[PDB]
C-alpha cells in the first residue's frame, strides 16, 4: 500500500450514490497520518469535514481499518491507548463541526486474536465513551486456500459463535451496554474465494452469519462488499446481482428487527440451522404477530421440519432458494420456489413470490438449501 | 427418517437489531480505480443498492489508512 489522493469529485459521487440509493454513509479516515510523537495528525481530516459541511452532507465516521496490523502494514505500531485518545480528538472535531450530532464508530479491529483482544480492551478503556458502536471484523476463511467443503462445513460455521463471545467478553468488561457492529465481514479474506464467494454456496455462510449475529446481539452486519474486485461482491463486474444479493433482498423483505429463537430437538443440531424473528411487518401481505423462520439444510438429504404447538396448523408461505443448474452450488444464479431471480430491467426488481404450503404440512427443506417460512396469523404478542 | 421437531422461544424479543441490520461496504480500494465515477454512476447499481435500503454503507478497507483528501484536485 502507497499513499494515493482523491478529489472533492470522489466524495460527491460517493455521497449522491448513498443519498440516491437510500443508504447512510459511514466514512473511514486515515489514522496513519501521525505527528512526530505518533499522535494522530488531524489536519487532512479537518479539510474533508470542512468540505463535507460546506456541502450539507449527512455523514457518520470511523478512524482507521484493522489497526492491529498497522505494524505489518505500515511498519508503525499504535496501541489501543493512543488510538482511544485519537478517537477523542476526532470526536471533539465533530462536536465543533456543523455535524456536531453525527455518529462515530470504531475501531474496526480484526477478529479475536490474543493481541487483538488487548488492543480492543485498552482502546475501549481509552476511547469507549465517544463511539456510538464497537466495530470489529470477521472472516471464516483464507481466500487463497478456502475449499467448497469449508463453505459447507458446520464446524466452520460454528467457529463464529466463539468469535462473538470473545468480542462480547472484552466489551462487557469495559463498556457494557455499548452496541456491537460487524464493520467488515465475508466468507473469506484476500478478496474472497474464486467460484465460491460469488456462488449459491456463499449463502450458507452468509445467512448463518446473519442468523447468529442477530441471535447473539450484533445490531448491524456490514457485508464486504456491495460491489468491487473481490469474489465476495454481492454484485459482479457486469452489475449483475449474485445469489448473496438475492439472499440479502429476501432477508430484508421477510425478517423483522425483533429477534426470537428456534432450535431442533436431538443431540445433533449442527447441520440443520434454524433462526426465528418477528415477520417484517412493512410487507403488506403480513400482519403483527407473524413469525419468519429461516433454516439452512447442510444434510445431503431433504429434512422435514414440524412447527411446535400451537403453530402446527398455521398457513406457511415458503421462500426456498435453490441454484439454477448446471453448476449446482457453484452456480451464480438462484431460483425462488423454482422461479429464476433476474432484474426485470436496469430500473426494476422482480416480485419475490411465496408458495403457500397446505396448513399442517411439515416444512420440506432439500439437501444443501436455505429457505424462509412466514408463519401467518401466528399472533405472537412479543411481535405486536 | 428425516423429520425434525422445532422448539421456539416466543414469550419476548431477545434482541432488537437495527432496521439497517444487513449493511454493506464499498472498499476504500475502489477509489484508486479509474472507473470509480462510471461505476457509482451506474443507475443499474443504484437500483440494486435501493433494494437493500435501509442500510449503512461503510466506505473503508485497508486503503482507508493510505488515502489523503486533496481539495486542489
Ligand atoms: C478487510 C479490508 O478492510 C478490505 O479492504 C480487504 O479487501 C481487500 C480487497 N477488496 C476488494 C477489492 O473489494 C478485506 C480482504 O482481505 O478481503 C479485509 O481484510
Ligand atoms: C501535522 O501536519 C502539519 C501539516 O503538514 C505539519 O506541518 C505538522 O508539522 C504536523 N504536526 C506535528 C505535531 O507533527
Ligand atoms: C501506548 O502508547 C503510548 C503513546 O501513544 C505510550 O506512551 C504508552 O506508554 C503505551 N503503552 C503500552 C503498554 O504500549
Ligand atoms: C451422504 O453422506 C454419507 C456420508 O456418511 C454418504 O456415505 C452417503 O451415501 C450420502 N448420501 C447421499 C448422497 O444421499
Amino acid at each position: 500500500f502507497k499513499n494515493s489522493t482523491y478529489s472533492r469529485s470522489s466524495v460527491d459521487v460517493l455521497y449522491t450514490f448513498a443519498n440516491c440509493s437510500g443508504l447512510d454513509l459511514i466514512f473511514g479516515l486515515n489514522a496513519l497520518l501521525r505527528t512526530a510523537d505518533l499522535q494522530w495528525n488531524s489536519s487532512n481530516a479537518q479539510l474533508l469535514l470542512d468540505y463535507c459541511s460546506s456541502k450539507g452532507y449527512n455523514i457518520s465516521w470511523e478512524l482507521g481499518n484493522e489497526p492491529n496490523s498497522f505494524l505489518k502494514k505500515a511498519d508503525i505500531f499504535i496501541n489501543g491507548s493512543q488510538l482511544g485518545e485519537d478517537f477523542i480528538q476526532l470526536h471533539k472535531l465533530l462536536r465543533k463541526s456543523t455535524f456536531k450530532n453525527a455518529k462515530l464508530y470504531g475501531p474496526d479491529v480484526g477478529q479475536p486474536r490474543r493481541k487483538t483482544a488487548k488492543m480492543l480492551k485498552s482502546f475501549l478503556k481509552a476511547g469507549g465513551e465517544v463511539i456510538d458502536s464497537v466495530t470489529w471484523h470477521h472472516y471464516y476463511l483464507n481466500g487463497r486456500t478456502a475449499t467448497r467443503e469449508d463453505f459447507l462445513n458446520p464446524d466452520v460455521l460454528d467457529i463464529f459463535i466463539s468469535s462473538v463471545q470473545k468480542v462480547f467478553q472484552v466489551v462487557e468488561s469495559t463498556r457494557p451496554g455499548k452496541k456491537v457492529w460487524l464493520g467488515e465481514t465475508s466468507s473469506a479474506y484476500g478478496g474472497g474465494a474464486p467460484l465460491l464467494s460469488d456462488t449459491f454456496a456463499a449463502g450458507f455462510m452468509w445467512l448463518d452469519k446473519l442468523g447468529l449475529s442477530a441471535r447473539m446481539g450484533i445490531e448491524v452486519v456490514m457485508r464486504q462488499v456491495f460491489f468491487g474486485a473481490g469474489n465476495y461482491h454481492l454484485v459482479d463486474e457486469n452489475f449483475d446481482p449474485l445469489p448473496d444479493y438475492w439472499l440479502s433482498l429476501l432477508f430484508k423483505k421477510l425478517v423483522g428487527t425483533k429477534v426470537l429463537m428456534a432450535s431442533v430437538q436431538g443431540s445433533k443440531r449442527r447441520k440443520l440451522r434454524v433462526y426465528l424473528h418477528c415477520t417484517n411487518t412493512d410487507n403488506p401481505r403480513y400482519k403483527e404477530g407473524d413469525l419468519t423462520l429461516y433454516a439452512i439444510n447442510l444434510h445431503n438429504v431433504t429434512k422435514y421440519l414440524r412447527l411446535p404447538y400451537p403453530f402446527s396448523n398455521k398457513q406457511v408461505d415458503k421462500y426456498l432458494l435453490r441454484p439454477l443448474g448446471p453448476h449446482g452450488l457453484l452456480s451464480k444464479s438462484v431460483q425462488l420456489n423454482g422461479l429464476t431471480l433476474k432484474m426485470v430491467d436496469d430500473q426494476t426488481l422482480p416480485p419475490l413470490m411465496e408458495k403457500p404450503l397446505r396448513p399442517g404440512s411439515s416444512l420440506g427443506l432439500p439437501a444443501f438449501s436455505y429457505s424462509f417460512f412466514v408463519i401467518r396469523n401466528a399472533k405472537v404478542a412479543a411481535c405486536i | 427418517q428425516d423429520v425434525v421437531d422445532l422448539d421456539f422461544f416466543t414469550q419476548e424479543p431477545l434482541h432488537l437489531v437495527s432496521p439497517s441490520f444487513l449493511s454493506v461496504t464499498i472498499d476504500a480500494n475502489l477509489a484508486t480505480d479509474p472507473r470509480f465515477l462510471i461505476l457509482l454512476g451506474s443507475p443499474k447499481l443504484r437500483t440494486l443498492a435501493r433494494g437493500l435500503s435501509p442500510a449503512y454503507l461503510r466506505f473503508g478497507g485497508t486503503k482507508t489508512d493510505f488515502l489523503i483528501f486533496d481539495p486542489k484536485k
